[PDB]
């Protein structure tokens, strides 16, 4: 019998032969081979407005990551070379135009359309298929899993939205106004359609159709698609009597409408108001063509089956209705798809390609009405060739990913790469996001749904208003892609199941459905799935495919399409796990490999439509005949950052996600690439250490050979008042010995631009002369090329590169200074400085400085179950207390947190760390299969010390021992780059903006505070109202007008003549001065911009 | 000299208001000429004004940074609708005749309205009712009884379309539209005499003025243009706006001039309306914002207007600030609770002015000397005429030299100075406090422990906001006003808010329980350590082996209380109800019971202070915990706040230096159980398992008894809970009973310091049942929350009751179901906060202006008496004795024992 632990080697296998990335490689390739075809295929060639002319399109394909030079030719390219030039990895886009000439194709020709970025790593990728000792000798880390874009030197990722299923009829009670809604949401090249069918307190079906002002009558809808019979309705409908007697009900409220033509006119006039009649009845045939269920089809002849879809929605209205079926559950996984990398890129291409082609069209139409016919005929290959613009398809293909703006409406698809250590980028690597709006509350969705297991990491999940809209898969999630649709629609025809067209539903007969849509009819369901299962086991059909079928209404559903969930399954089969122990041993040696085990149906993987048939047991020696399922690894479960905490399960689950969230926070070496990586932020713990206490799966994902923090010497005590209120205590002395040290870097960016005429920018020393000129102090460190000297330290402000711009009209014969320069309170040593040529040809230079970061007051610093703080005091050595074994503490944290907290990992870890170091080797520290406390405490006790972990210490001031014994151990913390030194920031006086004349925002540029209308508030409630007026016009602003009490309008002080007069009503006599906020003029101006006329009354004192 | 603004009326702009307000007048759809030069007669001319460096505005001179800006005009070739004012235009038109103008009421009744309206129409909300009925009134007549003339029906189309159903042949309709010529001449011939019966006003507007033919332009400074990174201009969108208007009605002109088809010219008419509807209102209902070029919705001017980041809640209500800091916040025991710890980075950059006068030349000719580099230095010094001349190390003797009384010193800020420390959110109004100023090394803000609870704040990285007021009578209200020790006493509910958390109360139950006792050096080192003034140990409580001599923590405990409070209460940790019930018959018997005699009925759980001797009872909660607090509140009344802040820093203190010299920690084993202790957890969970499976077993055959106006599922599900949570609470009365005093987290727990009772009885016995929004969890497959279990299993186990604790570890099916319940609460708290705030804006800005008059009463600012009496009694809640008006029994006790004495 096998044991968790071959469970485990089996389990590795998975993560060692497929990475944790797969969900966006698989998706581009897929793209790549396919999707690019059929969007091409879809417009099918271009029609332009010449006569007897007409282009067909071919064949596309992708070339090489290319890069045309200005001042030369293409040239290989490669990711670190576009990283730093701000490049764009992309490669050329080929695709085939077939002139046809009277109707007769001839020999094609080829153009270039565009460039596509191309996704790191993926089969058209120059790194694909490289060793690590290529990959280094390239400048990448062989640990990058690539899976991204590079758009102009930034690292973009496209996070996966979480859409609800295609082509689903989900029925829900409308019971604002006591209806039931059956929704279908129809998808036809990238279009979507919401149609929905609905019965009303009246008993009486109402059909919606996007483009239609008011609900038509269901059988008035049904009459529109032919099948005007009204016994034709009540077979399409169903067969049961009180089905049909409802259909009855209908049908007499419909007597009204006679024929198929009434029903169009009707909708005419429903569409198009006040127009001709042929308008209206053609108008409204193409609504019902390509708004009624486009999923079914377009063509006039898809009538019989777009009427059999409606009649099965009402069906299920109507039986809902009637309490014969329960509510949809749309929070269901099985109503919820991915929206994977390749499906978006699908969907800007075809925008964009749809962009292209009016644009070709329109370029060939002018070109043949101004040059000519003669010319046109004469030289096709000229013609077609010179009327391409690709520019128009890459620029809005880089402008959409690069924005992360997406065309339909959504926002954010695609975000920065976050890059601050490991986990960070992997963690951001793998994330699911809802596209609902984060202000409402939500409480349905964000709520943690059952079907989550295996598929949804249950903790790390972010903490403020996108709590529970934010999600990362499992470990164990996998994704699926779309196998061809036509192919299993054939193979499941040969089954035996009869066309939907020959027979009825009879309740006696099951229904099938192959991804949402009705294909048939079976006698048996059971049987049919059993069939279906032997195939897929056996392996006559690909795996993607997942079979569930329900008792209760007598449904087969079958699934095969893009986006859904899976997690693998052992298959016990009689009581008898299929998994034996000559195939884990196989694993272990490198013979057997994890795809095989897919093929040999040891393993299938499990969406969530078909884990409604099965009883999975957690654990081998709990397997019974009633089970059909074994679980792989209960651990895995859990996300990539929450596999971190060591003893997950003795902590509360708030606790956990906060240590899961500021896992990605902590500094560590990142990447081994750091050094000649050009981020706009970045850090490098010095001394970075493995964890003593940790989880299997961190050796197995990577994590080991990047670690983000240190094992601290942790003695929990309340040592003083310095640290209470989660406030932490740092022994000095090893401070001083290289403990949490860390490097800041921070890379600054510098173009020479080219303007319009001729002028440019130059780099080079600012003379005295030119207006703008800084202090001479501040040009210290320069060149006389105009770049800072590396290895110079410098301070804040001082110029890294020294620039000069042409001037401005207002002066003249000037260059304007506009050296970039170090951040106003920042201060380092300059590292590296890079020399490059832009897209354009001009220079750009790059320039890294490096701050060491010493460990201070008010450093953040956070373990992994939780608990974080600020070091709150600095203690000297010899004040700290030691304990009579001769350990001295690195950390000392106070009791009083631990109670609230609830975290008994952390109390658990500190005492393995303790027995590891002292045994000599690592402890492991799995979820569920980790060693359990109980051996822990007995093997502390059998190397000489106590078993409850605690230490008699002395007092390091009176040097003479505590009353009570004091638990010390190890526990791993890591330092957060929530540092004091970038935080810090005050104002004395600063720059003001420009309309509103107040402080400027940031630390960047020197702005202000916020005084918000509640701090207002607060000064109002103490009473103190001259505190409030010093605070709210001196600081801010302030100034004085000329106000004629005669009429209110605001005077006119002329700076000529020394005069002040009121144009309004010519007013000199009477115009007092008034002291008022800048922006409350600001505020009358804006009035006064509208009509509005707002008179000011003066009042004397 | 200067006058203030007394009162603001408004009103709308006539054509000759803002044609005589005007300084030019707008021809060129341009801004900008190639080189870079404003262009004559532009969007952009400066007439208005000048934005760009070195440019003279004609109009008044100035720079850049001087010229206020000037208002231009735009001549619209045609007159427009104002979307401000279509609704009301509509609400006019069908209410007045379309040949006289006059209003279509009868004159009796018109009077009858007159004499209804100056009954006080100022309240808006009855002028409006009155406005309304005079629109329905005169909706629904169709003849004019001034003049004879019949009446069409007008049907308002939104945005700004109107259309009149007239008659025609054959008796059809038409619904003929009406431009805004025929409304403006049909608004236009309204007469005075009867416009308040409209709700309008003869002066200060007109019916034709809401119907505009000529457009104010905004002044340049109001659409500054920002100079792109790239070199291009970026204008503003209301300058974008103005181009595209000033471009539609020159269209419309040269076509008008023209003779262009009445076709083209009523599509032009259309589109320029569009475009000034769009101007003034972007988000007007019913009409398709325009949009930016890179496809973003252009802001406008009632944009501007609106929403949090707009003018009025974003410019006005609040702003930026200069002399302000930002950093992170650390613990610092060792200063006053109204003292704190400033960076000397900070310090140096900012500055407070002072004046020079004959007591304080000498220090700031130090400061001068100093320059502004040292920590007590200057950044600049302003002389008597006004001008700023900052310190440099060239200028620091010959200005030290120069400077003489009237002089003003930007110095640096020192030891004593006052400040406003902040943290946001600004919940209520003990956000904001003001601090004395302590300089310190190190780079964040230092703040006394005590404090903590007044800004909900602790020390995981929250940032906190200072102020340094600027001028004399600003300091003199942050210094009287808003001290620290002033608000010890929280106006909610009239009880302490500053008091000792967490290690404080800890360390006074160590100090003060039975059985404590200290040596020569403990007792001197802690009471110098306190801040204590004492120069005589007080006679040893006892006498160790060896001849040691020792004090008990009673005695050193009461020289902090002040020479003659005296009080009795009962405290948290009160357990044998029988000892404290033979204390307080033993003080009533005789108001001044023996000390000899308390001591030998001394019980923790009974707190009594005779004469400043405490003699029975250990330091709780009670004592100096904010919520509880006792003794604190009895100081801070009877003592003046200056002797509270006294007390609470040595007590403070003291506590501290007890726990760090005692040890206090905890540890793997605070909650390991004897073996019994889990043997009968088991037991009660296996009981109650049990339990569930007979009701359920009940229910499936039809058993149950349907509890009332229940479902039976529900009773079923109502039941099962109930048993679930009695299950939960046996098990910890065991958890609780096995743990005893002896072991540091029930200290914790039992005191009030940290947690309570659930946190140990989940840690050590039980985590008890997981639910979600108050019901079972059922939100997984069909008939089962997680596929591991089979469908309509409704036992205890497969619907969320876990039955490990912390320490034993959680099965993966537990685990799952705490993530449930904690999500819960994740998205509660998220959702909450919002709420809260939103309601409490609300109520803010309902209750802001009222105040207590000189004569008692709670007025309106209009005058509107609200209250005749503040409270119903006059007694200020912060100043009550925690809400009643007036604490006799305390008053008599302590008069009785001061006499007595
Ligand atoms: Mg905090
Ligand atoms: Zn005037
Ligand atoms: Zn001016
Ligand atoms: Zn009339």
């Amino acid at each position: 019998d096998v044991t968790p632990d071959d469970l485990w080697i089996v389990m590795e296998s998975y993560w060692q032969e497929k990475g944790l990335v797969r969900q966006h490689l698989d998706s581009y390739n897929a793209f790549i081979e396919r999707g690019l075809q059929e969007v091409v295929n879809e417009f099918g060639g271009i029609k332009p407005d010449i006569p007897d002319f007409e282009v067909k399109f071919g064949k596309i394909r992708v070339g090489e990551p290319e890069f045309q030079e200005p001042h030369g030719q293409r040239k290989p390219l490669y990711p670190m070379d576009a990283r730093i030039r701000n490049l764009t990895y992309a490669a050329p886009l080929y695709l085939e135009m077939i002139p046809v000439i009277k109707g007769v194709e001839q020999d094609p020709v080829e153009v270039r359309i565009g460039e596509l970025p191309i996704m790191l790593k993926s089969k058209v990728c120059r790194l694909y298929g490289l060793s690590d000792e290529e990959l280094i000798k390239l400048g990448e880390d062989p640990k990058d899993p690539g899976g991204y874009f590079i758009i102009n030197g930034s690292e973009r990722v496209i996070v996966s939205i979480e859409d609800i299923a295609p082509n689903r009829t989900l029925v829900e009670k409308d019971e604002r106004q006591e209806k039931y809604i059956a929704k279908v949401f129809s998808y036809r090249h990238g279009y979507r359609a919401l149609v929905a069918v609905e019965r009303r307190k009246d008993g009486i079906l109402y059909v919606d159709i996007p483009n239609v002002p008011k609900p038509v009558k269901f059988v008035y809808v049904m009459r529109a698609l032919g099948l005007e019979r009204d016994k034709d309705i009540v077979e399409a409908v169903g067969n049961d009597p009180e089905v049909q007697q409802i259909m009855f009900d209908n049908l007499e409220d419909a007597s009204d409408i006679t024929t198929q033509q009434e029903a169009l006119e009707f909708i005419g006039k429903l569409v198009a108001p006040g127009q001709a009649r042929e308008y209206r009845l053609k108008r409204a045939e193409y609504v019902i063509d390509n708004n009624l269920l486009p999923h079914m089809g377009v063509s006039p002849e898809d009538r019989i089956k777009k009427a059999y879809y409606l009649g099965m929605m009402a069906l299920k209205v109507i039986e809902l209705s009637l309490g014969r079926r329960p509510e949809d559950d749309k929070d269901h996984y099985a109503n919820k798809r991915l929206r994977l990398a390749g499906d978006l890129l699908k969907d800007l291409f075809r925008v964009a390609f749809s962009q292209l082609v009016k644009d070709i069209q329109y370029q060939m139409t002018k070109t043949y009405q101004r040059k000519g016919d003669k010319y046109t005929f004469g030289n096709i290959h000229r013609f077609i060739r010179n009327s391409i613009r690709p520019d128009v398809l890459t620029e809005r293909i880089e402008h959409a990913l690069a924005t992360g703006a997406w065309p339909g409406g959504r926002t954010g698809v695609s975000q920065l790469l976050d890059r601050t250590n490991y986990m960070s980028t992997l963690s951001h690597l793998r994330r699911v996001t809802s596209p609902l709006d984060r202000e409402q509350p939500h409480f349905e969705a964000r709520d943690l749904h059952g079907t989550h297991w295996g598929r949804i990491c249950p903790t790390e999940t972010p903490e403020g208003p996108n709590c529970g809209l934010v999600k990362n898969l499992a470990l164990m999630a996998q994704i699926t892609t779309a196998v061809p649709e036509e192919e299993i629609r054939e193979y499941l025809m040969s089954l035996g199941i009869v066309p939907i067209e020959v027979r009825r539903p009879d309740p006696t007969l099951w229904r099938v459905y192959l991804n949402g849509v009705l294909i048939g009819t079976i006698e048996d369901g059971k049987a049919l799935v059993q069939r279906i299962r032997q195939d897929r086991r056996s392996g006559k059909i690909s795996d993607v495919i997942n079979v569930a079928y329900y008792e209760d209404v007598k449904e087969v559903y079958v699934n095969s399409d893009d986006g859904r969930v899976r997690r693998p399954l052992i298959i016990v089969e009689n009581g008898v796990p299929k998994l034996t122990k000559e195939h884990v041993q196989a694993v272990k040696e490198g013979r057997l490999k994890w795809s095989d085990l897919i093929k040999m149906g040891i393993i299938e993987y499990l969406d969530a439509e078909e884990e409604e048939n099965a009883y999975v047991a957690m654990w081998p020696w709990e397997v019974t005949e009633e089970h059909t399922h074994l679980e792989l690894m209960p651990a895995a479960i859990l996300g990539l950052p929450a596999s971190l905490v060591p003893y997950p399960e003795h902590n509360a689950a708030p606790r956990n996600t906060y240590g899961a969230g500021m896992a990605k926070q902590s500094l560590g070496l990142g990447w081994a690439n750091f050094r000649i990586r050009v981020d706009t932020r970045g850090h490098l713990l010095h001394y970075p250490q493995i964890p003593l206490v940790n989880s299997r799966i961190m050796k197995a994902v990577g994590y080991e050979d990047r670690p983000a923090g240190q094992n601290f010497v942790v003695a929990v005590l309340a040592y003083q008042g310095y640290n209470m209120e989660d406030a932490i205590i740092i022994n000095k002395a090893s401070i001083e010995r290289g403990l949490a040290r860390s490097t800041f870097f921070r890379t600054y960016e510098a173009e020479e631009k080219k303007y319009l005429g001729g002028q440019t920018d130059k780099f080079e020393i600012p003379d005295p002369t030119v207006r703008g000129y800084r202090g001479e102090k501040y040009y210290r460190n320069l060149d006389e090329d105009g770049l800072i000297f590396p290895e110079s330290k410098v301070e804040g402000k001082d110029v890294l590169v020294g620039r000069t711009s042409p001037p401005r009209f207002l002066s003249l014969q000037e260059r304007r200074e506009t050296s970039v320069a170090v951040r106003p309170s920042e201060k380092g040593v300059v590292d590296k400085v890079i020399i490059t040529e832009t897209g354009d040809g001009t220079k750009l230079v790059k320039v890294t400085v490096r701050d060491l970061r010493i460990p201070e007051l008010g450093d953040k610093f956070a373990s992994r179950h939780g608990q974080k703080g600020v070091i709150g005091l600095i203690v000297p050595q010899e004040d700290m207390p030691w304990t009579e074994s001769g350990i001295v503490p690195d950390l000392i944290v106070n009791p009083h947190g631990i109670p609230s907290r609830m975290t008994v990992g952390q109390l658990i870890e500190a005492i393995g760390g303790k027995v590891a170091s002292l045994k000599g080797r690592r402890v492991d520290g799995t979820a569920f299969i980790g060693e359990p406390e109980e051996k822990l405490r007995k093997e502390l006790e059998e190397l000489g010390f106590k078993h409850t972990g605690r230490e008699i210490m002395y007092d390091g001031i009176t040097g003479k021992r505590l009353e009570a014994d004091i638990f010390i151990g190890v526990i791993y913390y890591q330092r957060l780059h929530h540092m004091v030194a970038d935080k810090i920031h005050a104002r004395s006086r600063g720059p003001v903006q420009v309309l509103t004349k107040q402080p400027t925002e940031g630390r960047a540029r020197e702005g202000g505070l916020r005084f918000g209308e509640m701090e207002r508030d607060v000064l109002v409630g103490h009473g103190a109202a001259m505190l409030l007026i010093e605070r709210l016009l001196e600081e801010s602003d302030k100034t004085e007008v000329w106000v004629c009490e005669n009429c209110g309008h605001i005077a006119l002080e002329d700076k000529r003549r020394r005069r002040v007069y009121c144009p309004v009503c010519g007013e000199e006599e009477r115009i007092s001065k008034v002291e008022m906020s800048y922006a409350f003029k600001l505020l009358l101006d804006e009035l006064k911009a509208m009509v509005i006329r707002p008179k000011l009354n003066l009042s004397e004192r | 000299m200067k006058k203030v603004i007394g009162s603001i009326e408004f009103g709308i702009l006539s054509p000759q208001e803002i044609r005589k307000m005007s300084a030019v007048e707008v021809t060129v759809p341009d801004t900008y000429d190639d080189d870079g030069y404003p262009i004559e007669g532009g969007v952009m001319d400066k007439r208005m004004g000048v934005i760009d460096p070195g440019l003279r505005c004609e109009t008044c001179g100035g720079r850049a940074g001087e010229c206020p800006g000037h208002f231009g005009h735009i001549e619209l070739a045609r007159p427009v609708i104002h979307v401000g004012f279509a609704k009301t235009i509509y609400r006019i038109l069908e209410s007045t005749c379309r040949e006289c103008g006059r209003i279509k009421l009868t004159d009796e009744e018109i009077e009858e309205y007159m004499k209804k309206i100056e009954l006080a129409r100022n309240r808006r909300s009855e002028f409006n009712e009155i406005i309304k009925e005079i629109h329905k009134k005169a909706k629904e007549r169709m003849v004019c009884p001034h003049c004879g003339a019949p009446q069409y029906p007008i049907k308002f189309e939104k945005p700004t379309i109107y259309w009149e159903i007239r008659k025609d042949e054959q008796g059809n309709e038409y619904r003929h539209r009406l431009m805004p010529t025929e409304v403006r001449d049909w608004l236009e011939k309204i007469p005075d005499k009867d416009l308040p019966l409209l709700g309008l006003d003869p002066e200060k507007s007109r019916p034709e003025w809401m119907v505009l033919t000529v457009l104010p332009v905004p002044p340049v400074t109001a659409r500054p243009s920002i100079t792109l990174e790239t070199g291009i201009r970026a204008e503003d969108d209301l300058t974008h706006k103005l181009v595209d208007i000033i471009r539609i009605n020159n269209r419309l002109k040269q076509n008008i001039e023209a003779g262009a088809p009445q076709l083209i010219i009523e599509d032009l008419w259309d589109l320029l309306q569009y475009h000034v509807t769009t101007y003034i209102n972007n988000e007007a209902p019913g009409v398709p914002p325009a949009k930016h070029k890179s496809g973003r919705p252009l802001k406008t001017l009632a944009q501007r207007l609106k929403g949090k980041e707009g003018r009025f809640r974003g410019n006005l209500s609040g702003k930026r600030v200069n002399f302000s800091a930002r950093t992170v916040i650390s613990p610092d025991p060792m200063i006053s609770i109204n003292e704190v710890g400033v960076p000397v980075e900070v310090a140096m950059e900012l500055t407070v002015p002072e004046k020079v006068t004959e007591f304080n030349i000498e220090r700031l000719r130090k400061m001068v000397l100093n320059g502004p580099d040292k920590y007590p230095g200057a950044n600049y010094v302003i002389d008597p005429e006004g001008r700023r001349r900052r310190i440099m190390d060239s200028n620091k003797e010959t200005l030290a030299n120069q400077l003489d009384i009237g002089w003003t010193v930007e110095r640096h800020l020192m030891d004593g100075d006052i400040v406003l420390f902040n943290r946001q959110p600004s919940l209520h109004r003990m956000s904001i406090m003001a601090h004395r100023v302590r300089v310190m090394p190190y780079r964040t803000f230092r703040l006394n422990l005590a404090v903590c609870p007044p800004y909900n704040a602790d020390f995981d990285g929250d940032e906190m906001n200072l102020h340094v007021p600027q001028t004399e009578e600003a300091q003199a209200e942050a210094r009287i006003l808003m001290e620290v020790q002033n608000h010890i006493i929280s106006p909610r509910y009239g009880g302490p808010i500053i008091g000792g958390i967490q290690d404080h109360i800890s360390g006074g139950y160590l100090l003060t329980r039975e059985g404590a006792y200290f040596t020569r050096d403990e007792v001197e080192q802690m009471l110098m350590f306190a801040g204590v003034d004492i120069t005589e140990l007080p006679e040893p409580d006892k006498y160790d082996e060896n001849g040691n001599p020792l004090w008990s923590g009673k005695t050193i405990f009461s020289l902090l209380l002040p020479e003659d409070l005296t009080v009795w209460y009962r405290n948290k940790l009160c357990d044998e109800p029988e000892r404290c019930e033979a204390l307080e018959k033993l003080i009533e018997e005789k108001l001044m019971p023996d000390p000899e005699e308390v001591r030998k009925l001394a019980y923790d759980g009974f707190v009594y202070i005779q004469n400043g001797k405490l003699l029975s009872g250990a330091i709780d909660k009670k004592a100096y915990g904010r919520e509880d607090g006792i003794i604190l509140d009895l100081i801070v009344r009877e003592y003046g706040v200056e002797r509270a802040r006294q007390f609470l820093d040595q007590v403070t203190k003291l506590t501290i230096w007890v726990i760090t010299h005692k040890g206090f920690t905890t540890g793997i084993d605070d909650e390991d159980l004897p073996e019994e202790a889990r043997d009968r957890i088991r037991e009660i969970i296996r009981e109650a398992e049990e339990r569930v499976n007979k009701l359920i077993e009940a229910y499936k055959r039809g058993e149950l008894e349907p509890l009332p106006g229940k479902s039976l599922e529900d009773t079923l599900e109502s039941l099962i809970m109930a048993v679930l949570a009695e299950a939960r609470d046996n098990a910890g009365a065991v958890a609780e009973k096995y743990l005893g005093m002896d072991n540091h987290t029930v200290i914790m727990a039992k005191t009030g310091a940290r947690g309570k009772i659930l946190n140990i009885t989940q840690m050590a016995a039980l985590l008890g049942q997981q639910s979600i929004r108050g019901k079972r969890l059922y939100r997984g497959f069909r008939g089962r929350v997680l596929s591991h279990f089979k469908p309509g299993d409704l036992g205890a186990r497969a619907k969320g009751f876990v039955v490990n604790s912390y320490k034993s570890g959680l099965t993966p099916q537990e685990y799952f179901f705490h993530a449930m319940g904690g999500r819960e609460g994740l998205v509660d708290t998220a959702v909450r906060t919002a709420q809260s705030g939103y309601m409490q804006r609300r109520l803010i800005n309902a209750l802001q202006d009222l105040k207590v008059e000189y004569d008692g009463t709670v007025r309106s600012p209009e005058g509107i008496i609200v209250q005749f009496k503040y409270g119903e009694d006059g007694v200020d809640p912060m100043k009550s004795w925690r809400g009643k008006t007036v604490d006799v029994d305390r008053i008599i006790v302590r008069t009785l024992l001061k006499m007595r004495g």
